[PDB]
């Protein structure tokens, strides 16, 4: 049966193993003899399966670690709400959202940093924020600072409860592996219980507190006069005054006259003209429908009662001629190995973050967020980066599963075996695809540069010399534009105005606009595809060739991350799947960097801007994307050089912090190249010279210093490279968008 | 505050963070009380 | 200063109002330190 | 089978300990906090809350009548007024010194020094020096303090709700007839 | 039910200082138990040094308000302002003389490991006893305990005078009169 | 005075820089109303700016044609406060630091578990070493004379030439 079964008091509570630093691993528990011990203590900190063999113990450690992480996240939600409560201008922004710059952080006057408390409107001096939390709270219906303070206190209480839960579920009552492996009940409760009831509760909150407050705010009622949420929750007369369908009660729900709730449950679509964002009635209907969908989906898998599915049987039933045994063994793999689950979950989380980035900008969900140009850019770019990082984590943990938890006795003649048996074909064909795609997509840019420099615009791959029109994307956009009448008759507007339709604008600034697709869009989209394909090549090759290869038949024996297998065979450098991830992180970094550059330039040139009373559409850069994005010279001039002005000229102003971070991120990006290009042998010899200098003075340490390991040097170089590049883009985008928008 | 927790607080990273915290606070307070000292 | 007992009375009688109607809930909630905006802004340390 | 003497329909828990190790054990623990927290810590918290509530209710009632010449504030606004003046900073400083020493004692007691839950040894006048009276006086302390918590809560809440000084009673309760028998109307 | 409680605090365990032969060791006042971490002999040396310095300093503070060196430059009854008012060379010479005294008295004994290596070295016994009060061993315990207690009271008292003058801006007894003046 | 620079107190460009910063602050002051925390903070900040400029003028710093203070580091005692006195202060502090580290290492090497003492610092004696390193110039000289500072090289690991 599916049952609760836990062991009591499995681990005592004591600081003795806090004092003992390297207790978790057998080798580290001995104590230090070189400084590599210190690094390995951090490297192997959360490698539970290397520490303990018991899957039960690994699961318990993971469960309590999840609790600790949730405590951290609750403290983070608390910081956001509390800073909005105290050190902010949320009330001023709520009164006047368009002119007030949102700010929820204040520096102290010590060393001249007080200038960073710039003019953000509302009689408030502080650092402008770009996280969209102000718009989030306006959507939620928060109109006072006491609400922010009290939800911050609640978040702190939840963080304390989560720390307590993490301690309790490891030191007092830890579950068993039998409890952990109840995947069917876990799926049922996560679908119906977590997602379904979360959506249902949020739909109720929206219907009862967000629709009335936001409708009154859009009407013009100032926040002081707004009736409080507790009054709105039970005052059915006021809710009938606002939405007439509420006077009918819940009888139109229990009887299936659901059409009576059409006023506050809508399928309007488009964007609200007042706030320039999605209709909150639409969002409430959305969350209600999703609650129903998830509760329906969560009753699929078997439990104590006879009804339900078995994922084992579902997988085993799917086997084809070209797949042999098919999905046999995958249920056991995913029930026994945590790394496989981590790989799948990280992949889907990253793809979801990217999909979130794509959806939020095209369909602004929060009020006055579309006009808040820094918020849109910041959220899109952030979620893109998080998505790429999660995808590479997925690849890494797939490789870890392959190295450690793979077994042919289990996975004989199944899909995993059949994939490993033609990995060579897979990687060779992806290699050809990568070469072809990169050659075409980048050589079109290079051709454009060559012909422009040769003074031959008639020979360009431009919109007027040799057109490469995205006919299929244009067709899909046309279908979406015509959808509200023909293929979605109950929809009163298009899902997103990017496909087509009217120009939504709040005050002078433009919320959303149709985004045209031409030759430059074709080129940059194929560039995106090329970058994604090369990243997939690197990561998939690392995962497939983690067990072994033609170069190293016994690569699994060496481990997951190892420096090499010597200079033999002409050199076996970075053969490890870890090193494959190390290289794929550079490539997802390049991919996401080009994606965010495309987003920034396209939205600045074609979407964001201002519209006058007559209708004079004036964009930030002036539509230069369509004619300058055809060349790498144009990318270097009209995007990087042109928009770096607001960063470099920021000294002596509130964005001077962005200027400093621009320089510092540049410095760290360059500092990374030392680790990336150099090698441990030189550094160990230099440390030997320095150690002689210290020993001459009788102060050479007992913990002998050593150059960093090879894998560690690669990791440090990659981390510094990513930090420097991402910080450079962060400062550049934030300074540019805050200055111009 | 058993001997084990005192030992843990005596560990190298905790001590580094504590001492550099005190040092940074000392420098910042000296800046507040004697600000803009581009000289002696 | 007023040393209590030496150059002044000791315990001094307090000023009081002789009964009164119930203050409205919004009268003291709007001034409370935790359920008022200005109350929250004033419920901070000082130095 | 031992049933809790305060809730005879529930079995004693277990973490409450032997029946009677703590003065006042009437087995009142429906929510089972003793499983999560240690009983010594909980009892130290209990006696701290008891003593603080006693002093708080007595101080509230006293300040409703009498105040020192310098402090011309009512009991409700005394907190804000004396924070502005600076006295509450002094109280926080000194009570914090005392509380740091107290916390050191709780740490030692939990780690196994031997100190009882709330035995600070404060006994100048010699009350309870005889062991025969000590358990009875502990029980009386607990009873009085547990009463004093509700006393102080009622004090503050009724004070703010009514706006009256000592009794914390509405104007109709104080002036009108709370023992009337002739038919009442709509309002008090 | 503490087996070996602190004498000063029966609700805390005995610190290492309580089970020691120092003067005033029969008090056991160490809630933070800094005697366990700090060498007790070094700590007593520092205690007596601070007490001696501050019990000079309190008398200097109270009598500088009233009395002046005749025609001394930069006098002010408020000693806080008088430090800046007075010549810097006076304070420089004073600090130099005290540096000479400390250096010569603690020659080769400036550190925890270096000092108290010799067993005969006692905390605070820098050999300063011209009048030879210590030859009379009957009163030595009285005088040692009295030195310790008066030094402690003087450290506290000097802190009081310093911070009271910071609060008021007036010298010590002027502020005291202002406190004990008419409403 | 020297290098063609002029004292900052009699520097027209320095005065204009002060005036320009003051005008910038007063210009941004227009957004906030009288008595608000932002207004009072800006008033404090402008007072600080004026005090800083007056202090630089009084200290005797030399201002160039750009109108910024230029520090003369050549060893002349007229400009000792620019480098020489801060240099001595840092040298004393850094010597204190290195002597504390070295002396604690000498203690730890004789401990039964020097490798574990390297990570877990014996704080009671570490504080003693840090305090005792205040007199490092005499202690280092004493160790030099006694020959216990520089190990003979015939006793240090050296790579095959
Ligand atoms: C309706 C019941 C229910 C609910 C609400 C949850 C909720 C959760 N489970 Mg799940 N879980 C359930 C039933 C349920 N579980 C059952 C029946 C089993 C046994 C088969 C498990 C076994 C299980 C495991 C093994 C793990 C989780 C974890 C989680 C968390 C997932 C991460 C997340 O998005 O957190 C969202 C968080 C919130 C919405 C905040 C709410 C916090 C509390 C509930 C208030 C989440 C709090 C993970 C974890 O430990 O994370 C902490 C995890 O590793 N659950
Ligand atoms: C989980 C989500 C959720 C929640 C919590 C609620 C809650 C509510 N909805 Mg519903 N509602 C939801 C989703 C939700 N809705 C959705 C998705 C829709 C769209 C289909 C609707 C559509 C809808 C309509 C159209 C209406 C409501 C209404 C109500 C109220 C029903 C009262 C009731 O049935 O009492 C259930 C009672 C019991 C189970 C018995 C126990 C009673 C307890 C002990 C009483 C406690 C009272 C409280 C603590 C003190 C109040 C004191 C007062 C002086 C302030 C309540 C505020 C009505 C309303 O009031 O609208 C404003 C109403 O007309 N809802
Ligand atoms: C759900 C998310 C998740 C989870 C649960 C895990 C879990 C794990 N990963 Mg990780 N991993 C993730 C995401 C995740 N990963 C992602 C997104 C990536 C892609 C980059 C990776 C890539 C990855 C690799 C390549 C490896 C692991 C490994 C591991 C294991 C040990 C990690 C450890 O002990 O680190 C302890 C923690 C640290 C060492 C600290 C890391 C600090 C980073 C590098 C820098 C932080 C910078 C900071 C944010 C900004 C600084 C600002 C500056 C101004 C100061 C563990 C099972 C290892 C493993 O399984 O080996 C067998 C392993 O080799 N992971
Ligand atoms: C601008 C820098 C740069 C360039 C040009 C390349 C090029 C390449 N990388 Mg990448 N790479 C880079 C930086 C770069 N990398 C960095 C910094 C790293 C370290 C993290 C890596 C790490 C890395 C890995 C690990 C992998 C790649 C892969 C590839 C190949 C992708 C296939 C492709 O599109 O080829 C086509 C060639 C181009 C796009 C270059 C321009 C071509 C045009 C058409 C010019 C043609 C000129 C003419 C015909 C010949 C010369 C004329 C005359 C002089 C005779 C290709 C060789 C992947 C691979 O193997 O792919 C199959 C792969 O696995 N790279
Ligand atoms: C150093 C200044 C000082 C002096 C000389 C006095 C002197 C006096 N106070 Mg006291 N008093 C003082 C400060 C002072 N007070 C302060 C700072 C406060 C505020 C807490 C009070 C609060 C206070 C009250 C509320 C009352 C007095 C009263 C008295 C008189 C009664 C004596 C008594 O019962 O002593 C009893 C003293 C003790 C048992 C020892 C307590 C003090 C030691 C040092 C501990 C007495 C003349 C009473 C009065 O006015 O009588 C007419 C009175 O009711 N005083
Ligand atoms: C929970 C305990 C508690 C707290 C937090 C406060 C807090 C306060 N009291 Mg106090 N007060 C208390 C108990 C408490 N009181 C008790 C038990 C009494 C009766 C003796 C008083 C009698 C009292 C008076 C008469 C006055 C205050 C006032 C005040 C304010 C200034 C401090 C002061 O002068 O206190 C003085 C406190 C004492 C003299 C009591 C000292 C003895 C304590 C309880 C320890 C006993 C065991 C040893 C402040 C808001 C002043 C104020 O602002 O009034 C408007 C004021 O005039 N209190
Ligand atoms: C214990 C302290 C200590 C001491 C006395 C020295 C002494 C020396 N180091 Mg340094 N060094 C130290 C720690 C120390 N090092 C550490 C921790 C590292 C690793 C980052 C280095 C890395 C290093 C390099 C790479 C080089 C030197 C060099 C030198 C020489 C020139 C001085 C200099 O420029 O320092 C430079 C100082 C640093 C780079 C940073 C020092 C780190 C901190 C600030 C000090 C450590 C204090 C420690 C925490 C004290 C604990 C004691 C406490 C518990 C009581 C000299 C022999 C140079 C040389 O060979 O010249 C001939 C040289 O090339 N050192
Ligand atoms: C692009 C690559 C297409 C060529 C490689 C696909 C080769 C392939 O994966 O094997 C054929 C395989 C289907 O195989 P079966 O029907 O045997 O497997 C069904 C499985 O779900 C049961 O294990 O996938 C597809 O048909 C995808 C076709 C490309 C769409
Ligand atoms: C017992 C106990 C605990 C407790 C407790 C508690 C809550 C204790 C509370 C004690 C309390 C409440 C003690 C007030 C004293 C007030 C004094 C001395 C006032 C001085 C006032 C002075 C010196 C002057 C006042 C002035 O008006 C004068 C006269 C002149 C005017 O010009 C202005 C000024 C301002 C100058 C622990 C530690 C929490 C846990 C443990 O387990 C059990
Ligand atoms: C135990 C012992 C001995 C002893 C002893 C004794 C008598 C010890 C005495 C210790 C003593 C008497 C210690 C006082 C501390 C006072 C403090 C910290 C005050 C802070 C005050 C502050 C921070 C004030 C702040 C404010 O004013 C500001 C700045 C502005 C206002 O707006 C607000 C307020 C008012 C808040 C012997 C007998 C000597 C020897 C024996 O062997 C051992
Ligand atoms: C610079 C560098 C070093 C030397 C750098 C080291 C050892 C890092 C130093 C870190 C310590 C902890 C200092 C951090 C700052 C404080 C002084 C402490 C390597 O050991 C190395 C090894 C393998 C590949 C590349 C490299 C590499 O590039
Ligand atoms: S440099 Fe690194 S990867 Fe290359 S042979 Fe040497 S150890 Fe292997």
């Amino acid at each position: 049966k599916v049952r609760v079964i836990v062991d009591k008091d499995p681990v005592a509570t004591s600081f003795e193993k806090w004092a003992q630093p390297g207790h978790f691993s057998r080798t580290l528990a001995k104590g230090p003899k070189t400084t590599t011990w210190i690094w390995n203590l951090h490297a192997d900190a959360h490698d539970f399966d290397s520490q303990t063999s018991s899957l039960e113990d690994i699961s318990r450690k993971i469960f309590s670690a999840h609790f600790g992480q949730l405590a951290i996240i609750f403290l983070w939600v608390s910081q956001a709400y509390f800073h909005g409560a105290r050190f902010s201008n949320y009330s001023a922004w709520l009164l006047n959202p368009t002119s007030i710059k949102p700010s929820a952080q204040v520096v102290w006057p010590v060393v001249g940093q007080e200038i960073l408390n710039g003019d953000v409107g509302g009689g408030f001096s502080g650092v402008q924020i770009t996280s969209g939390v102000f718009q989030m709270w306006r959507a939620s219906g928060i109109t006072n600072e006491t609400e922010l303070y009290w939800t911050a206190m609640g978040g702190l209480m939840m963080s304390a409860l989560m720390v307590f839960a993490g301690w309790f579920h490891y030191h007092k009552a830890a579950p068993k592996l039998e409890w952990f492996q109840n995947v069917e009940s876990m799926m049922n409760h996560h679908l119906a219980g977590l997602l379904g009831l979360g959506c249902l509760s949020w739909s109720g909150h929206q219907i009862h507190i967000s629709l009335p407050i936001n409708k009154l705010l859009d009407a013009g009622v100032a926040p002081q006069e707004i009736p409080l949420p507790h009054e709105l929750l039970f005052n059915q007369d006021l809710m009938a005054q606002l939405y007439p369908s509420f006077k009918k009660g819940l009888l139109p729900f229990f009887t299936l006259n659901w059409g009576e709730y059409s006023d506050f449950l809508t399928f309007k679509g488009g964007l609200n003209p007042i706030t320039g964002s999605l209709w909150l009635s639409d969002t409430a209907h959305h969350h209600l429908a999703l609650a129903v969908l998830f509760i329906f989906a969560g009753h699929m898998y078997r439990t104590n009662w006879g009804i339900g599915h078995s994922m084992k049987e579902i997988l085993e039933a799917h086997k084809g001629p070209l797949t042999g045994e098919g999905h046999k063994g995958l249920y056991e793999i995913l029930t026994t190995s945590w790394h496989a689950q981590l790989a799948i979950n990280l992949a889907m989380m990253g793809s979801l973050s990217i999909i979130v980035a794509h959806h939020m900008y095209a369909m602004p969900p929060y009020p006055y967020i579309a006009v808040d140009y820094p918020t849109q850019l910041s959220l899109f770019t952030h979620h893109m980066w998080i998505g790429g990082f999660c995808v590479c984590g997925a690849a890494a943990h797939g490789a870890i599963f392959m190295v450690r938890d793979y077994s042919p006795v289990q996975s004989y003649n199944n899909l995993l075996d059949r994939v490993l048996r033609h990995r060579d074909a897979i990687i060779s064909h992806l290699n050809w695809v990568c070469i072809f795609l990169g050659t075409h997509s980048f050589g079109l840019y290079i051709h454009n540069d060559t012909m422009r420099a040769l003074g031959r615009p008639q020979d360009m791959f431009s919109d007027k010399a040799i057109q490469l029109q995205p006919i299929f994307a244009k067709w899909v956009q046309s279908l979406h534009t015509l959808a509200p009448g023909n293929t979605a008759p109950n929809s009163l507007a298009t899902a997103s105005y990017a496909f087509g339709g009217d120009v939504v604008a709040v005050n002078g600034k433009i919320a959303m606009m149709p985004i045209q697709l031409g030759t430059a869009d074709f080129l940059v989209h194929h560039i995106h595809a090329f970058t994604i394909h090369v990243t997939v090549l690197i990561l998939l090759k690392g995962v497939l060739f983690a067990r072994s290869s033609r170069l190293i038949p016994d690569k699994a024996n060496l481990g997951f991350r190892f420096p090499c297998d010597g200079p033999g065979r002409g050199g076996t450098c970075q053969v490890s799947a870890w090193d494959h991830i190390f290289l794929g992180l550079f490539w997802m970094y390049n991919c996401i960097s080009v994606v965010i550059f495309h987003f920034s330039w396209k939205m600045q040139s074609d979407v964001w801007g201002t519209i006058s009373e007559k209708g004079k559409i004036t964009h930030i850069t002036g539509g230069n994307f369509a004619n300058s994005a055809l060349t790498i010279n144009g990318w270097l001039r009209d995007f990087l050089w042109s928009q770096a002005s607001q960063v470099i000229q920021s000294y002596g102003s509130a964005l001077s912090a962005y200027g400093i971070i621009f320089l510092g991120a540049h410095f760290i990006w360059a500092f990374s190249l030392m680790f990336l290009f150099s090698g441990r042998g030189y550094w160990q010899e230099l440390i030997e010279s320095v150690v002689w200098a210290h020993n001459k003075l009788k102060l050479a340490p007992a913990i002998q210093p050593r150059a960093l390991s090879i894998t560690q040097g690669r990791a440090v170089g990659l981390a510094h490279y990513l930090l420097g590049g991402i910080g450079t883009t962060w400062s550049f985008f934030l300074a540019r968008i805050i200055s111009v928008g | 505050m058993s001997k084990d927790l005192l030992k843990y607080l005596s560990t190298a990273p905790v001590l580094l963070t504590a001492w550099m915290s005190l040092t940074a606070g000392m420098i910042i307070e000296i800046q507040r009380f004697f600000p803009d000292s581009l000289s002696f | 200063m007023t040393i209590p007992g030496l150059n002044a009375p000791g315990l001094v009688p307090a000023t009081k109002k002789p009964a009164g109607a119930k203050p409205s809930f919004e009268s003291y909630r709007d001034t409370s330190h935790f359920w008022s905006s200005q109350g929250i802004m004033d419920s901070v340390p000082k130095v | 089978v031992v049933y809790s003497e305060a809730l005879p329909f529930l079995v004693r828990r277990e973490s409450l300990g032997p029946v009677g190790a703590l003065v006042g054990d009437v087995g009142f623990d429906p929510l089972g906090f003793t499983e999560i927290l240690p009983l010594a810590w909980l009892r130290e918290a209990e006696i701290k809350h008891c003593r603080t509530a006693m002093l708080a209710t007595f101080g509230f009632a006293f300040t409703d009548f009498w105040h020192f010449p310098g402090f011309d504030y009512t009991t409700l606004e005394a907190h804000d007024a004396v924070i502005a003046q600076g006295g509450m900073s002094q109280l926080l400083l000194w009570i914090g010194l005392l509380e740091v020493f107290s916390a050191i004692s709780i740490d030692q007691m939990l780690r196994g020094s031997g100190r009882e839950p709330g035995d600070y040894g404060f006994d100048p006048l010699g009350f309870a020096s005889d062991p025969a009276k000590k358990a009875d006086l502990q029980m009386k302390e607990l009873a009085n303090g547990r009463l004093a918590m509700f006393a102080f809560g009622g004090f503050v809440t009724q004070s703010v709700l009514t706006g009256n000084t000592f009794p914390y009673l509405f104007d109709y309760q104080t002036a009108g007839d709370i023992v009337a028998i002739a038919a009442q109307g709509a309002s008090p | 039910a503490i087996s070996k409680p602190s004498n000063a605090m029966p609700f805390l365990t005995a610190p290492p200082c309580q089970s020691s032969k120092l003067p005033g060791a029969e008090t056991g006042f160490d809630p933070l138990y800094l005697s366990e971490f700090i060498d007790i002999k070094w700590a007593r040396e520092a205690e007596l040094k601070h007490g001696r310095i501050c019990m000079l300093a309190t008398v200097g503070y109270i009598m500088q308000e009233f009395f002046s060196l005749p025609g001394y430059p930069g006098y002010t009854p408020n000693p806080i302002e008088a430090v800046s008012s007075t010549p810097p060379e006076a304070l420089a010479q004073i600090v130099l003389v005290l540096s000479i005294i400390e250096f010569n008295s603690n020659k080769d004994k400036w550190t925890m490991d270096t000092m108290f290596t010799d067993p005969a070295r006692e905390p605070g016994n820098l050999g300063f006893d011209p009048l030879k009060f210590g030859e009379n061993k009957e009163t030595r315990e009285r005088l040692a305990m009295a030195e310790l207690k008066n030094g402690r009271l003087a450290m506290i008292a000097f802190s009081g005078m310093i911070h009271q003058t910071f609060v008021t801006g007036k010298p010590l007894f002027a502020s005291l009169n202002d406190i004990f003046s008419s409403p | 005075d020297v290098s063609g620079l002029t004292p900052c107190k009699d520097s027209a460009v320095f005065k204009k820089r002060l005036d320009g910063s003051v005008k910038k602050l007063q210009a941004r002051l227009a957004n906030y109303t009288e008595g608000t925390p932002a207004y009072l903070a800006l008033e404090q900040q402008i007072d600080q700016t004026k005090a800083r400029f007056a202090k630089y003028g009084d200290k005797g710093l030399l201002c160039g044609a750009d109108g910024l203070p230029h520090l003369i580091a050549d060893g002349r005692p007229d400009h000792a406060g620019e480098f020489v006195i801060p240099a001595f202060g840092f040298l004393y502090i850094a010597g204190w630091i290195g002597w504390a580290g070295r002396s604690y290492l000498q203690f730890s090497k004789k401990t039964d578990k020097p490798n574990e003492n390297e990570i877990i610092i014996n704080v009671p004696v570490a504080l003693g070493m840090m305090s005792g390193a205040f007199l490092w110039p005499l202690a280092a000289w004493k160790e030099l004379i006694n020959g216990q500072l520089l190990v003979p090289g015939d006793e240090v690991t050296v790579s095959p030439r």
